[PDB]
RNA sequence: UAAGUGAUCUAGAAAG
RNA sequence: UUGCCUUUUACCAGAACCAUCCGGGUGUUGUCUCCAUAGAAACAGGUAAAGCUGUAUUUUUU
């Protein structure tokens, strides 16, 4: 099973940031995530290309349509590798 | 324990107990009073040797006989266990002997 | 093989982000496994309604923005 | 009749004797020491019964020993062997039972 | 087989017995550790006009919990107190059977 | 010593210290039986030897009856039941002397 | 209608 | 502190400290015995055998 899910599934929780392929930036607490990155995240910023910011309570994004995901660096200390 | 177990380190002869068990169970019924005292006594014996652990030499490595070894005026052979009594015997009598007549008490 | 779970946004009005910097707006009614939306239609980003009931398909989804909290 | 708790009752009013002089710290002091003495009166009248609790008991015998535990239980002053429930594929017989604590 | 069957024949009931100069009938007895200082002098605890005899009380209850039914316990080990072992050895050379005990209902 | 009785210690005592239950405890114990043949014969000798609450009360219940069927039937105002409750009472007590 | 189960110390030799 | 006892040793049996002993490991050396003897191989990849992975129509590569 992919590694990079599995960490995207660990990093459930914290505070998340989020890129698509449009290339409008959010971050946020994450709250749901799938075999396919079906991530879900609460309380999220939500900035454009431009950089204009907007605020959101609730936003669901599909992973096919995601470019990449940062997760805090907690989460390179443990525990899923080895 | 004893067969629980496929491997396990050497006891004694001395050191292994083959009546402490039927001690350490509850008595076959229709036994009598003696046997029961006996049973009773034994279990007894047991106790009081359990609780007061006589915890061993921390230091002394040095037996007696390993010492007897380090001199050069032993020397050590293999024989047979009854020819070994017979020599204990003698010499133990002749040790008795020798010490009485020594003490001048010939008679 | 895993249900998406949008359990939680059932029967409620949601800003469907779609390709092309387009988007949807309408409750919720159902969904399946390739994120096809069912929704109740509403109007197209001033504003302006199409259809009665809509159906959504899964690739032209970029995002589903919860409008009812 | 112990000084120990009282369970399983009902205490309905039936008259209040209040005087016309009233003073706040009588009335309720009064009252106080008053309302337990007339609870017991009742109790009294009653047909005043201890309880004593039982422990629901469950043990869980072989087989062949159920006989042993009835012996027992009947040795014991209240007991109730209730049911005897088979423990499926083991020898227990698992028995519910009452014995008074 | 059973560890059950030790019951108040466990070294640690043996020396608790010892302590409180209580034979389980059975087993062993003993010098008392203390010299029963019959000094009660009629006191309004313990009387026989206050307690009740429904149970008597018996020095096999004593070693199981000694800490409760005896008073001024003194040096006394803490007793087991266990599970039950069912265990079925075949004698007639056979293999795998349910016989001492019975099927479930489905 | 078993249950509290047998010789405190085997030493001293000049004795086995053995202990056999008597059979005379057993008799001691038993005359429940006897008692009654003296208990029973004492028994013998000595062998031989509000309403207007009640209708308060009922009142009581006929007043929380009518109270239940305002509350049921048109009654969310308080002076329509009480009247009609304080009539009810009133009948009561005409009907109890 | 119910009695009667069990608790069992010891234990010799010298010199005086 | 008890008990047999009346003197002690030799003893009874419990307690508290203590020791002695019969043994036990573990580790490190050193020896004793019985069997034995090579000072250099991986890279380009084959030949053969052992360890694990695999079996284009919406979210990855058609
Ligand atoms: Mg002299």
């Amino acid at each position: 099973n992919g590694i990079p899910v599995k960490l995207l599934n660990e990093a459930q929780g914290h505070i998340v940031s989020l890129e698509l392929t449009t290339g409008a930036t959010y971050r946020g607490k994450l709250v749901e995530s799938e075999d396919s990155m079906n991530v879900q995240l609460r309380d999220v910023i939500a900035t454009e290309p431009q950089g204009a910011v907007t605020h959101m309570d609730q936003i669901f994004v599909r992973g096919s349509q995601i470019k990449f995901i940062v997760v805090p660096d907690l989460l390179k200390n443990a525990p899923l590798f080895k | 324990f004893p067969f629980n177990r496929t491997k396990g380190k050497m006891v004694r002869a001395q050191d292994v107990a083959l009546a402490k068990k039927w001690f350490l169970q509850h008595p076959d019924e229709e036994y009598p009073v003696k046997v029961k005292v006996s049973y009773q006594k034994l279990l007894k014996n047991y106790v009081l040797n359990e609780l007061h652990p006589t915890l061993p030499t921390n230091h002394n490595k040095t037996k007696l006989l390993k010492s007897l070894k380090n001199t050069k005026y032993f020397q050590q052979t293999t024989i047979d266990w009854v020819e070994a009594g017979l020599q204990l015997c003698r010499q133990g009598h002749n040790m008795l002997n020798l010490l009485i007549h020594r003490k001048g008490l010939t008679y | 093989v895993s249900t998406p779970e949008l359990k939680k946004y059932m029967d409620k009005k949601i800003l469907l982000n779609i390709n092309g910097s387009r988007k949807v707006a309408g409750i919720l009614r159902g969904y399946d496994i390739f994120l096809n939306v069912v929704l109740d239609d509403a109007m197209e980003i001033n504003n302006h309604q199409l259809g009665l009931q809509t159906v959504i398909r899964g690739n032209s989804i970029i995002s589903l923005e919860a409008l009812d909290a | 009749l112990a000084e120990e708790p009282i369970y399983g009752v009902q205490y309905k009013l039936l008259s209040i004797s209040v005087p016309s002089d009233v003073n706040i710290d009588v009335m309720k002091s009064q009252i106080i020491p008053l309302m337990k003495k007339a609870c017991y009166v009742g109790l009294l009248t009653a047909i005043p019964i201890l309880l004593e609790p039982i422990y629901e008991v469950d043990i869980t015998v072989h087989a062949p020993l159920l006989p042993i535990v009835e012996e027992l239980m009947k040795k014991r002053r209240g007991s109730r062997i209730y049911k005897t429930i088979k423990v499926a594929g083991t020898p227990l017989l698992e028995v519910r039972g009452q014995v008074p604590v | 087989t059973d560890k059950n069957y030790y019951y108040l024949f466990d070294k640690k009931s043996f020396f608790n017995g010892k302590a409180l100069n209580n034979a389980i009938p059975g087993g062993p007895k003993f010098e008392p550790l203390y010299p029963r200082e019959e000094e009660e002098d009629y006191n309004e605890f313990n009387s026989i006009d206050r307690v009740i005899f429904r149970v008597p009380i018996r020095s096999e209850y004593k070693v199981a919990f000694p800490h409760l039914y005896n008073s001024r316990p003194r040096s006394v080990r803490i007793p087991w107190y266990n599970n039950p072992v069912s265990c079925i050895i075949q004698n007639d050379e056979e293999y795998d059977t349910p016989a001492l005990f019975f099927d479930p209902s489905l | 010593s078993y249950n509290g009785i047998g010789l405190k210690s085997a030493k001293g005592s000049s004795t086995s210290g053995h202990v056999q239950r008597s059979l005379a405890s057993n008799n001691r114990r038993r005359p429940q039986g006897s008692q009654q043949q003296r208990q029973q014969r004492q028994n013998a000798i000595k062998k031989a030897s509000i309403e207007t609450h009640m209708e308060k009360r009922e009142i009581e219940v006929q007043v929380s009856e009518l109270r239940d069927r305002l509350e049921e039937e048109e009654t969310l105002s308080e002076e329509q039941i009480d009247k009609k409750c304080e009539a009810l009472r009133a009948k009561l007590t005409n009907e109890w002397q």
